[PDB]
């Protein structure tokens, strides 16, 4: 049986809304925190997880329920974050040259993604509409496509010679290429370090929130430049000092998980749905 | 590659054929619809 | 504090723009910067009868230097009935203009604290702290129901933890409902328990540099747009007065009288 | 050549027609791409053009219907710019204090402009209204002004010693300078290399799209401070290889396009309409 | 105002009509003479230009209107001939072998053209039919086409061997070539001096008047051989003295402005189809 | 589709059944394949993975779609094992002293776990039922718990001496630990080489079937002394050649995906409970 996706739900306009629920959401989920090493670095701690989570506790969360997570920085944690957690709180220092991963990073952990394989040694490969990237992770994905015709010959590359590739992203640890939708390509990608898997774009895991911390509002987490729309989800608060940004979103822990959802979690910690 | 690439050009087909609906008249295509179209005439219609 | 009522069938008033140009008082807040790159000093007095074919009165306008936006951090008055305040954008200086922006834009009520002796908490989420003088440095110690710090100990000072130092201005919120201990540099800090009430419509910001960066509300959810924070891209000083010249219309029309009755007597610039 | 300009137009609510205008004078819509010479550097080839003919001709555009008209940089295509074209795109490389040079060049290409002569040495000039503004292009411009009074003394400057007077734009290739409206002012400016225009700003051009590069939303066409409002056609997105942004801009050329609108085209390729 | 809207006008039979224009047309708009740099050698003089302003304001042009302009010749004219104004008189002296020179300079002048670009390096052109030229315009423009079959092969040339290539007009400073229509062509000309487009011809241009000053009737401005209409906007005058050319124009101005039209494009009522 | 809702369906007890799935389920799903190393090793051939997948083809699975996955060996597999595939099978070979990490494999494969975090270092866990475990991962697992009295003090342990901890699981790579319920625990596990998750035990994993090659039946999936059932998808089978298994598989492969089925998380019916 399908739990009645093909059966509607008669509702009324009359009926008495049900009290609040900010309690129990709290009884039940687990607040989660992802935080660069700065940030520990300039705190100069180390008791500090434990006064944050009794600080947690006297804002109404039970004590085994908020949890830590460090990652070197935002580069480096686009290389497979798993967020292995309920609900998720990126905290993300913004700084110049970043735009674009840090932009990569939001749109891979707040849309839900379908994964498929890619063998790139033998198969071309197209995508087939405006929801399809590749997306390439790992130690060093860098990525040289040559776009193919009908006649299966490169056009302004030629499929021997790698060097006429045309390079569409170097040396990052993540990756979000979209290239032009039913061509085929040849791509070379280093297979060694990186790993490029086929993803279709399903709706928001509107589970994870964003905050960054520094400049201006940057983050397109649509690819597509014509919209650029602002989620709910993606904060952005200006800061001096990590405890202030700690204490800020103690404080106002309530607002952000009333903005999140909870029901929008996967078994797997990991940040698509792989299907082979 | 992973198929037969063609397809594309048949989704523009497609594209193109169903905006291509709407400018037939119908008096005198029930009239064609009555004649009897064969193998003979159905392809002689291509453009050039 | 009485209900108004009043019909839709009422026809519109005449503009009453000529009435408030005639009676009330523009002043802008501008950097040494500005006045720098003018090298000049007839500039007010020129500005001033530019003003005055615009329909202000000739002392109506009134133009009051400050030196940087850390310095005017500190206490800022606000001596008119029109205020617009400059605020070059540079880098590394982005919490701090939005800072002095909650601070002006918003309307605060608040009483003192007497750091040495109490712990403070705060009521909800409108009740921040304000630390203002020549340097702050607002070390915070978190204590539990038991009067017993967490994270720090009540009695040595470097467990406590930093929420903003070396800072002119530092609006500071920390966990609601925990009483705190602060370490606050009694000599040129003062610190204030201020409760924030609602917008004031006396002051308006004119940001001269980049991308939206005020975010005059401390909560992360919600970075609103109000009216009075406007941004131009500045390149002359001169281009920037002469375009709040030129469109000193709207920017007064989207300004409006301040609305609250106080009780602090100080020095206003009303003619 | 609408002559029934004022007799109005009756159109019904419920009823789709399938009566409609079939008007031509084309052959078929054209599109050209303004990118800086960077890009070029950057891809390091020289039949990239032609390979991104052949994608367009993917996605659907005819073969000769797609042009590049490379420039320079941002400033120097600030001096006298053309819209050779149907569908203008203009890419722009965002970079640090180049941000008022941008923003006048957006504001010059997206809206529409009706320009006059400027003889400053004989006459004084003014600005009638908010919409006027004076437009100054050439490869060196120094514009100095001095406000005159009723009397018809200057005002913070002398009428002959120029030194006196005050500088608004200086070293720039193109200003849109704003001064009070009302006021006789003396202009000073250059004449030998940089002319000026007095133009007043009609309705938008739909020609152009401006496609930002780098940075966050800064653009301000408006020179009122007021309203800084983001209209569809000035679009961004985030960037490190010039690959990628070709390809996204061939990908998405459907949405972009019907953001834009041919109608609303010209027949000099001029950037304003000079009415001597 | 209805803009972008072919909408009929119903006129009456009957309405007795309005008063003259003459005057409107004197005190608005502005009369613009174009002469040629040996009106100037002969007349030896250099007051003459304000001489010819108090005659004409004698018939009651006020004294900016008449707007004064100096080129060097038809052929060094023509290219690019940029008539940004409102009333345009374009005096040209006839001398042998320049029949075909003062020809497309008057076809390309009284005329409005819609000019797409080109890339001539990338793309073969066609022409759709009667009213498309391509307009070359440089310091030297030597264009050589040469068609292709259906199969993108040449006839009359082999398309790598410019030597086969067949010219079609040689450093010509203006030349509007027209092709067989509805062939592809491959076309060379030295790109760095002489640009070209492909231009179409829209309705006549009200705007300029050519007063061809020598010989008899040889401007046959449209391209098909049959039609050879001599149009009232082409006058004709015998001379032997600047001068008395000149006083000519001055006495019949008013005459000359009755030929004449306000430019179609430049009113408010054409404003979304090309207006110029 | 109407996700999230648990809505009541309704059926008829008379309608008909419909046409058999096993055509669809063969030419859509993908077959998967995990074999231990010395599967190969007395296979001693190398287009054996080529002849199987011909076999396949025979039966009815198209030639991509059956997936082969060589593991080295029960206890090193059972190190975070990822079933990222839509029909998998397990073979394991039994062998003595290995039927506690065999079971425990079994456990964690043949069911939907729904996994948080634990911070070792900061927090005192618990277990809330009979449905809840700690499983612990990595190349060195060495559990010590100590429970606390309801005053967190330790009882047969002291809080600060790990030596005073009771050892719970020691050195392996899978412990699925199980405690009291209802008493507060602090563990110790060696953070460096051994994650370990507080999970949840949801419904079973139809996707996956257990295959015993060796001895007899002991797989006690229920961690409850009491029941010890046998589900269908733990299937046995004797073994002297593991050619014959393989072939016995093959043969068999209808009826054992008849006994497995699609992952109820896999599907848009599962979207918002746990979707994976
Ligand atoms: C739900 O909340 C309302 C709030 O007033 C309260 O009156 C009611 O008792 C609550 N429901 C239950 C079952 O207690
Ligand atoms: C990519 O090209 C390099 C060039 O040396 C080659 O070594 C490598 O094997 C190629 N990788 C793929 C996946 O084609
Ligand atoms: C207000 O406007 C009306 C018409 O708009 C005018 O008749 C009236 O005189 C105005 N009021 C005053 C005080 O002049
Ligand atoms: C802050 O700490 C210093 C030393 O840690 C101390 O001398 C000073 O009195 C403290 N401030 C206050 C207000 O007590
Ligand atoms: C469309 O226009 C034609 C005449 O132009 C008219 O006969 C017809 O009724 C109109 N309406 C339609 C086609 O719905
Ligand atoms: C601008 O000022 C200079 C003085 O340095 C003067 O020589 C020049 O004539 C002025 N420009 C004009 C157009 O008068
Ligand atoms: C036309 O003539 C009448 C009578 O002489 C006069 O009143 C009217 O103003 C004239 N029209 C114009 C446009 O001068
Ligand atoms: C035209 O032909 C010459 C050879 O006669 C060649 O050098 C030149 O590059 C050609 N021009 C173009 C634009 O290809
Ligand atoms: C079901 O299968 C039978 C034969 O197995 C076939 O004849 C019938 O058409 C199938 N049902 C449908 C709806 O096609
Ligand atoms: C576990 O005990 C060892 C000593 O055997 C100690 O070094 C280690 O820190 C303990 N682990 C944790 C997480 O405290
Ligand atoms: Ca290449
Ligand atoms: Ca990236
Ligand atoms: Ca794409
Ligand atoms: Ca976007
Ligand atoms: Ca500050
Ligand atoms: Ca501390
Ligand atoms: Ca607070
Ligand atoms: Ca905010
Ligand atoms: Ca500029
Ligand atoms: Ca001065
Ligand atoms: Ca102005
Ligand atoms: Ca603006
Ligand atoms: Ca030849
Ligand atoms: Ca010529
Ligand atoms: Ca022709
Ligand atoms: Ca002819
Ligand atoms: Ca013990
Ligand atoms: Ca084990
Ligand atoms: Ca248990
Ligand atoms: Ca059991």
């Amino acid at each position: 049986q399908n739990y009645g996706l093909n059966i509607p739900i008669t509702g009324s306009m009359d009926t008495v809304y049900s009290n609040s629920t900010r309690e129990e959401v709290f009884l039940t989920s687990t607040l989660c925190l992802y935080y660069p090493t700065e940030a520990s670095t300039q705190i100069s701690d180390g008791e500090w997880k434990d006064s944050l989570s009794q600080m947690f506790l006297i804002k109404g969360w039970p004590t085994g329920s908020v949890y830590f997570k460090e990652y070197s920085n935002i580069v480096d944690f686009s290389v497979d974050p798993q967020l292995y957690c309920d609900y998720n709180l990126v905290l993300m220092k913004y700084d110049q040259s970043l735009e674009l991963d840090m932009s990569e990073l939001a749109d891979l952990i707040l849309n839900e993604w379908l994964c498929n394989p890619m063998d790139i040694t033998l198969y071309y490969y197209q995508q087939s509409g405006e929801s399809n990237k590749w997306i390439s992770m790992g130690s060093s994905c860098t990525v040289k496509v040559c776009p193919l015709n009908t006649q299966t010959l490169g056009i302004g590359c030629q499929t021997t010679n790698v060097d006429s590739f045309e390079t569409v992203a170097e040396n990052e640890k993540l990756a979000i290429v979209d290239v032009v939708d039913g061509i085929n390509h040849k791509i070379n990608l280093t297979t060694t370090t990186c790993t490029i898997r086929n993803c279709k774009k399903l709706g928001p895991r509107e589970n994870v929130a964003v905050i960054q911390v520094g400049g201006a509002n940057i983050l397109d987490i649509t690819a597509d430049p014509t919209t650029n729309p602002q989620i709910e989800r993606m904060m952005r608060v200006n800061w001096k000092r990590w405890w202030q940004v700690f204490y800020t979103i103690v404080d106002y822990i309530n607002q952000i998980v009333q903005v999140m959802s909870k029901r929008s979690r996967s078994l797997n910690s990991a940040a698509f749905y792989y299907r082979v | 590659t992973v198929r037969q690439d063609l397809e594309r050009q048949l989704t523009n087909l497609r594209e193109e054929f169903n905006s291509l609906s709407q400018e037939i008249a119908m008096a005198q295509l029930i009239d064609l619809a009555l004649l009897p179209l064969d193998m003979f005439s159905m392809f002689s219609g291509i453009k050039s």
